[PDB]
């Protein structure tokens, strides 16, 4: 029950919170089913990308510790932050069922000595860079959604087990409390009328 | 435009310079921590991070995981995997959908 | 307000024996008769389904314990839809909220305006409640050995409109509504061999 | 003071007796009590409170407990109040009037009006409630050319912890102002458990500012207001669903009405803090919102104490 | 106990055309004057709209009832916003609840008690109402652009601090109140670039 | 109608009293307007606004001020009828009585009542207000053999706007059906605003139907509500879900609601309009749908109207 | 046994009625029905299920309607009670009282209240609704130094 | 209806300092005494909790506010509980949980039908609610080693037990309920080793 002035024009507010509340929580239900169907689609294409990535970067990464190891380490490392390329990344908004999904896309703006091995290694980074991308882009993804799922069915657990019982409960209260007051109110009219 | 970060020892995320990524090597939990907390700040869009580095600050990476910006992804290092980013995808899963479609 | 807790319906249900009681809800989506089938009740349910069953000679009493049966446990399946989800279906839950449906759409609903809808004969009442029930008995007897839900859905859309317009056949053509019963049987075999 | 059974109404009127002398002077309070129907307990906890602070031989007393007739009630207030218009505009002084129960006086009020067969107002309480309770509450204040002043405590138990009963209801119409306890704050600790929102000061906007208080009074009062209840608000959406969720600002402001209720209203029925003191701690809780958010406060005000 | 259904209210209620309803909810918050924007009336509306739109030759009469759309959209808005999430609002109705909680907090709480802001001129009056519309209707166009909500938010944090000021300069310095409305303009124009 | 104070019940009804008509021109008819309890201002409004349009000359007017004595404020709508009674039954006119406030005649009531010390009464109005709001509101309908008819449109204010109080409740006891006003509607501009959802008549079939109205009367009525009501359950969809989750069907069902309103029911106090000019209007929003939405109607009304 | 409408609380009654025996002795138990302002439908299901059953021959049935007038309604449990403590203090039996419906009972005492000009309680029923009701269930249990008992099921 | 609103409810909470608040829900649990242990007061406490520290020369408030203060988040844990589930609990949330659970289970319900749990002296209460909290300070502590919620259960099972018999302790015999604090740090400290 809820604490609050058993008054008429509280329950009268009250009665129309109810069936805000009952609209409200199968329209959370349609909003969680359908948020999961899409959400089931979406990690799929996680796992299987994830597993993908976490390969092909681990290769590239035991072959460029290995091509290294046979260059002189200096040479490495004047060779790195050429750059000479800047990469960077435009993320646009995309909704899918009222969740912030991000759209990630790649923006743009080697010395003599780079070794077959070595070069072997550099763009087998270079190779790697588009499917990093969209594992950012597919997990941020998933992530952001599974806390929407999270979210959506525990205020649907809310709204069952605590929201809706105790506003019938307490709309049963004030409207008894008012029919018992205007019972005892005309009983004392009666004895007054007599008079 | 938004900017992209990297988290990782020298031998496995060196490479990254090259693209102009932020390539930075934390090993203390501290030192991680507080890369991504003004990588965040200063509007970074994507942080890669080795497993073998995000296993020892989970706490601020679940911090993030609500958030739209950055998005913080685990990739392996040249030893391998702890597998981690693969489970964490069994975690949402579970939390979200009862049984198992995997 | 439709409140049944008023004075004057209670007194009333003390010494009635029939309870038809109306919901709202039924009101719109124009379900008429829009008594409630859950709530409502007869005291008298049980002695006139056992003078049925010698005035047709048939199980009919039986027909009647199991047209609410199906109906009691689509409530206990609807509330199993909202809290989780409409999976996993079990094929014969999701089964027994079609035949439920049938139930409510083919059966329950009449046309008081409608010119043979208005009135339907115990003849007629039988040979309706025989068919849709009889549909649910080959369909779940189909199920197990061995077809997938949506292949019968598929391939009783035309039968499942004969059950549906099994309302409006006239009553000196009253054999016709018997042989919608026997079309049922061939037609989920027509794809249990094969499917 | 507006309360409930069980609640610490006691030691609440007891701290504001034993704490309360204005600035910009150093005088006396002499206290005047009016026990109405109140247990021994309830009664022996002024009084052992009194003799320890020494403000018993600063006082006068008029006992009426629960075994005493409930008739008498009627006329222990007018007693009281009559003693202390006295002593302040007589012999001028500073008088604190205390009442409890108040509510223990409308019952016995309605014993009268019920025995008398009287038509009956709201709730079997006679018509003349609010009249009745005025000739009460309306004896307090200040009159030109005189030193003396008697300000007046009343204190009542709500009953049903409703406030829309014939008793609060028709005493917040009267006062000026009240300070409403409420169990929900009791439970969690806080002492004393006042809720500030449906309370109330009507004479708080002349007392106070420059001259009378610090300069930055009102917009600090009237921001922490704004800022609890959004507060309050938020974590009310915290309890049904995660934190992370709702907007860091919510956040804020949730962890902002967790820092109100313990630090800033939680300070113990043995505290004595100076107006210096209060102001600055608010400015504290202020500190973790933005500028942007302060908007019930001037610039001005905002460069000069803000941290 | 604040019930309106008593007869001293009701009675009233049937002789008067304007109601000033107040509610406790409002002056907790210390939300003054403490107005129910939804419940409350007013039967002189009309004319009065058409009258003060006379003498300030200014579409007043549909720029107070835009604003009143504005907030009874609200209530219907924050129904589903106690409900769902805040952030899983659509863009062109998240514009809708932060241009009404302008209206409420920069338009409709007024301190009695502030010497600037104990009145407010009829010209104060129009200057304030058309910053706080104006903002909604230049955010509208550049959302309607293919601009995000949140990147108008961010980019006009300072435009909308100083409308939350716009209630307490000086009535000599109303050329600083239409000083922001054309900042606005300026601003959301290279947002949208 | 049902209306509450602030809602613009009394342009609506002093709308209706200019725009009443029988469309057979071989039929007096007239307009018994009732005041009841009713403040000088929107009396006179009321007053004056009969003379500018000369809805005077075809009406009867009864005006009683709250000021005045309340034994007047209950003879004043029985005043009203008897005259109603016999410019119809003994004239052989079409009488349209309307009745406002209603409200404000039960207050007297309840004044009288007390004064013969008689005792309250469901939420203060007497115990006998079912029959006397009876006694006024069954004076009406169409007798066998007899030309003319009353017909009466009481319109009352709901206290604190809720259907379950004593005034609207015992009415739609007595009466077939009711019009609702709502203060979302007003709030959001329309005019008038009339709830179509909850309002209903129930003796509309009999005033419509060729030769009444046009033929495709019912099935325009029967789309329009249903479209309407889905109409405006996608429009809480999607500010759940957003547009992107609406299917391309729902979305033109709830660009439909948004247009139902502002241009079929915002008509505006001062707009009249005929029955055609409704009817051939319901056509314009039904075209909004896709046609394999249309496939309800029948597809011989389809064909000659649009 | 608190049931509610619709429900099988007749069924109950006349189960238990035809059932209740005890492991005692062969002819030292008695069933007293009383029937207290129910229809005539459901009086003569208990009349007959009793002539049936051949419980009829060792219990006592009082039966009450409800078109009966309401203080007769009131006075039928009494007159039950009486005579199970008859056959039970005087004869040494041991007695089972079924009673229903209690709530048409409560109806009876709250129209014969109204009639006497009495201030109702709780949601329109007389104050002395629990020590009416009392003086009802409180005439059961054992007594020293007498054999048999008298057993109360009120429905 | 048990509804304290009732006048005469109200009327004698005015002039009384202990409310017993009798819950219908914990009866029909079979929880007895059915004492709401969240709306129950008793304004003693504090001058009792300093009598009791004085009679027993122990710390006896602190025991009774840190049992209160545990009940009291449970209550707050097991809202969370019916909205996301019980293994969405970290450890020690989860701990909290099941140390409540003995202080209601073991300690709170007191059978009045059984010959030794329906007295227990001042003494019996206090090995009791000693050993219930012990349990809970040497669980926390074993966290923090490392050791998980799950381990801490399945080897602490026959404890537990001894735990939720000591109100069948005779009073002659009140050393075999000290002697389980003993037990309950030398099953915990092993259980984070294995």
């Amino acid at each position: 029950r809820l604490n609050v002035n058993p008054t008429r024009m509280e329950l009268t507010r009250l009665k129309k919170q109810l069936t805000t509340a009952t609209r409200g929580h199968k329209l959370l239900k349609d909003k969680q089913d359908e948020l999961m169907r899409q959400f089931i689609l979406l990690i799929r294409k996680n796992n299987e990308l994830r597993q993908a990535i976490e390969k092909e970067t681990q290769t590239a990464m035991k072959d460029f510790v290995l091509a290294k190891s046979t260059v002189e380490e200096a040479f490495i490392d004047e060779l790195l932050a050429l750059p000479a390329e800047n990469v960077s990344i435009s993320v646009v908004e995309k909704n899918i069922m009222s969740v912030k999904v991000p759209l990630m896309n790649f923006q743009y703006d080697g010395y003599l000595h780079s070794n077959a091995e070595l070069d072997r290694s550099i763009d087998g980074f270079t190779q790697l860079l588009p499917k990093l991308l969209k594992l950012a882009e597919v997990e941020k993804t998933c992530q952001l959604m599974a806390e929407e799922i999270e979210k959506t069915r525990r205020r649907v657990n809310a709204l069952e087990y605590m929201t809706i019982p105790q506003l019938e409960e307490t709309i049963y209260y004030i409207k008894m409390k008012l029919e018992e007051n205007e019972r005892a109110e005309v009983t004392r009219l009666i004895k007054v009328k007599n008079m | 435009t938004y900017k992209i970060g990297v988290v990782g020892d020298k031998d496995s995320v060196s490479p990254f310079r090259l693209f102009g990524f932020d390539v930075q090597h934390g090993t203390t939990k501290t030192e991680i921590r507080k890369t991504i907390d003004e990588m965040a700040k200063n509007e970074y869009g994507v942080i890669y991070i080795t497993e073998q580095c995000a296993n020892l600050v989970p706490e601020t990476i679940e911090r993030y995981k609500g958030q739209l910006t950055p998005a913080i992804i685990l990739i392996p290092s040249h030893q391998g995997t702890l597998g981690i980013g693969l489970e964490e995808i069994q975690n949402s899963v579970e939390k979200a959908v009862g049984q198992n479609i995997l | 307000g439709g409140d049944i807790s008023e004075p004057v319906t209670q007194n009333t249900l003390r010494v009635v024996k029939v309870f038809w009681g109306l919901d709202s809800s039924l009101a719109q989506k124009r379900h008429f008769p829009s008594i409630n089938w859950i709530q409502s009740y007869s005291l008298y349910s049980t002695e006139v389904g056992r003078y049925m069953d010698q005035i047709l000679q048939q199980d009919w009493s039986d027909m009647v314990t199991e047209g609410m049966r199906i109906l009691q446990e689509e409530e206990q399946l609807n509330e199993i839809v909202r809290l989780v989800g409409i999976d996993s279906l079990s094929d014969n839950d999701r089964l027994t909220l079609e035949v439920a449906k049938s139930i409510r759409e083919d059966y329950l609903q009449q046309n008081a305006f409608d010119d043979v809808d208005t009135f339907t004969s115990r003849e007629k009442q039988f040979n309706m409640l025989k068919v849709i029930l009889t549909f649910g008995k080959e369909a779940r007897k189909a199920l197990s050995l061995g077809a997938y839900f949506n292949e019968i859905m598929e391939g009783t859309v035309a039968v499942r409109e004969r059950i549906s317009r099994s309302k409006y056949i006239p009553e000196e053509e009253l054999a016709k509504i018997s042989s919608i019963n026997e079309e049922i049987k061939e037609t989920i075999q027509l794809i249990v061999s094969e499917g | 003071v507006f309360s409930g059974s069980g609640l610490p109404h006691k030691e609440l009127a007891a701290q504001i007796a034993r704490q309360a002398t204005v600035l910009d002077s150093s005088d006396d309070f002499a206290v005047v009590f009016a026990a109405i129907g109140i247990t021994f307990e309830e009664a022996e906890f002024f009084m052992e409170d009194f003799r320890q602070t020494g403000a018993i031989d600063r006082s006068v007393m008029f006992m009426n407990l629960a075994n005493d007739p409930a008739i008498e009630r009627i006329a222990t207030p007018r007693m009281a109040l009559t003693a202390a218009e006295y002593l302040a505009y007589e012999k001028g002084m500073h008088v604190l009037v205390i009442m409890t129960d108040m509510t223990n006086y409308a019952e016995a009020l309605r014993e009268i009006s019920a025995a008398r067969r009287e038509v009956p107002g709201r709730r079997g309480y006679p018509g003349y409630l609010y009249t009745n309770l005025a000739t009460l509450f309306e004896r307090a204040g200040r009159i030109r050319g005189l030193k003396g002043s008697v300000t007046q405590i009343p204190i009542l138990t709500m009953p049903e912890d409703d406030k829309t009963h014939p008793i609060p209801d028709l005493t917040g119409y009267i006062t000026e102002g009240q300070i409403i306890l409420t169990r929900e704050l009791y439970k969690s600790g806080i002492q004393p458990p006042i809720d500030v929102l449906p309370s109330l000061s009507r004479l708080k906007d002349k007392g106070t500012g420059a001259g009378k208080t610090r300069e930055d009074h009102a917009a600090t009062m009237n921001q922490l207001f704004a800022a609890y209840a959004q507060g309050k608000q938020a974590k009310e959406l915290a309890v049904v669903l995660g934190e992370s969720a709702l907007s860091d600002i919510d956040k804020i402001y949730a962890k902002f009405a967790e820092r109100f209720e313990n630090e800033y209203v939680n300070q113990g029925f043995y505290t004595n803090r100076t107006i210096t003191e209060t102001l600055d701690l608010g400015w504290e809780l202020l500190a973790m919102l933005p500028r942007t958010e302060l908007k019930r406060i001037k610039d001005d005000l905002l460069d000069k104490y803000l941290p």
